[PDB]
């Protein structure tokens, strides 16, 4: 309930939403959030609280890719993440992709940040852009992941 | 007296919400599954708070506020639980960060936001994702007390 | 902002209680022979006053105060009149003269006297004995508002 | 209920109480006031709200001498007032005499003030002594009475 509002991040004509986990009790406002921002796509990177299917019936592709609380993305999940962005900005140009962990303050930001770096933001700018409008975003591991990350620029 | 008071308003731009909050254990707080019988209602009356936090399960999970005007036509006999009364009224939750200076919060109370503010800080330490950690509460009343003592 | 606030506390020693009072017609006031049904109790809840003047016959004849903690175990169904509830609790009346400067009243609120003060002036004009004339009410809240706007 | 507390005035080993009118609802606190101050004597100078007899059974002499709201004392009432003081400070040395009008703010003060002037206070000092501890006491007529009053010093 503290869990901070959906944040639009647009960079280099592509668009992101960082969000929180909803509950099913909250859920239709959360889905109304998504289509107001015009997402085609939701990535869950935490465990599942809520039925995806009310969100999926509204015509958002919902993907469950959990990994560990406070981890770097394991190499599969980043691999599939960048492939998903290519296919979905094929699908609608200038749609958004939603990510959430628990609140979006953590491993959902990391996937967005790492997508910014691959699209050629520099890494310090990518962190500060997220942390500007989502306060206290990354932890020590995930900052160190984002530092040690190298692009070979694999979007378009 | 007045010279202490002047210093009080000068303090308002250095002194943070963290300096002056009540920690969450010491706060007057109501469970959602609290039922508003005679005993609970009188406890609310006797508390001397017009705005009371409502929590589910744990205290650090604050869900709604109860205002006193919400208690308007509760029969205390037929035993209305708090959670349904919180569903009757929208009272939007006012969250503040711990490092917010007191003049910014004083203006935030003035801007129309809730005269209860609830206090969070960013939490890196510990292995998980960063989360906002509930520290406790600060009121309009708390900030006035910084001036008038 | 803070510079207006400083001036506010500097005003406190020239500005009188008369400057800043609410006149008696505009005040939230309860008759003694008011009965505390659901409708009256909700009116008290909705008023946003924790301390309410009780009067007999005319408004300028203030007899007790009602505090919100007094309402503790009133059944609103079985229809308790206010006057009996005022007899349950001692809440001593705080009278202030109109020419009292605001810092003296602010300290008077601090000293333990009622956060409602009621305002009188001496009345020579008219043929009778001098009497104290009730002008209206000034609160702690009223005096704080002089600082914080 | 605004009606200000009993004021002790002592001057030249004699003692006064200025008080308010009680109601019968209030009355036993008012009588407890009087005997705490150790009055033998009560002068009502307003009309009667209350039964005198509970006060009289407590052994205070209660006298009804009304005159007009905001008047000077008419010549009888001052005459009997000074005679009463002589007989009652005969009766107990260093008792008090109570006076009340409506609140004691008015024609009860005037009788006390005029007794001070007769005992040789100067008139301006007598007014300011009462007005010090009972605020806004006399009106325009009664001040002008107290100005134009002359003693021939008729107590002891």
């Amino acid at each position: 309930m503290n869990r901070p509002a959906p944040v639009e991040i647009s960079y280099e004509n592509m668009r992101f939403l960082i969000t929180h986990n909803p509950t099913n009790a909250t859920l239709n406002k959360f889905t109304e959030e998504l289509k107001k921002y015009g997402v085609t796509t939701l990535v869950r990177v935490c465990d599942a609280t809520y039925d995806k299917a009310p969100v999926e019936k509204e015509g958002i592709h919902v993907l469950d890719w959990p990994f560990d609380d406070g981890a770097p993305p394991p190499n599969q999940i980043v691999d599939d993440w960048l492939n998903l962005l290519k296919t979905k900005f094929r699908e609608e140009p200038g749609a958004a992709v939603a990510v959430h962990c628990v609140a979006g303050l953590g491993r959902a930001p990391v996937l967005v940040a790492l997508a910014l770096i691959e699209a050629g933001m520099k890494y310090e700018d990518a962190v500060q852009f997220i942390r500007q409008k989502r306060r206290g975003a990354f932890n020590s591991k995930q900052l160190l992941y984002l530092e040690k990350y190298r692009p070979k620029m694999r979007l378009r | 007296g007045p010279l202490n008071m002047i210093q009080g308003v000068l303090e308002l731009r250095c002194r943070t919400v963290e300096d002056v909050l009540t920690p969450l254990e010491d706060c007057f707080m109501l469970d959602a599954s609290t039922v508003l019988d005679f005993g609970v209602l009188a406890s609310i009356m006797q508390s001397g708070h017009t705005r009371i936090p409502v929590y589910e399960e744990e205290r650090s999970n604050i869900v709604d506020m109860l205002y006193l005007k919400d208690l308007a036509f509760v029969d205390p006999e037929d035993c209305t639980p708090l959670s349904t009364i919180t569903r009757f009224y929208n009272h939007p939750l006012h969250f503040v960060f711990n490092d917010t200076k007191l003049d910014a919060v004083l203006e935030e109370f003035k801007r129309g936001k809730s005269h209860l503010a609830i206090v969070q800080k960013v939490n890196n330490e510990g292995e998980g994702d960063p989360f906002y950690e509930v520290l406790g509460l600060v009121t309009l009343e708390d900030v006035i007390e910084e001036i008038i003592r």
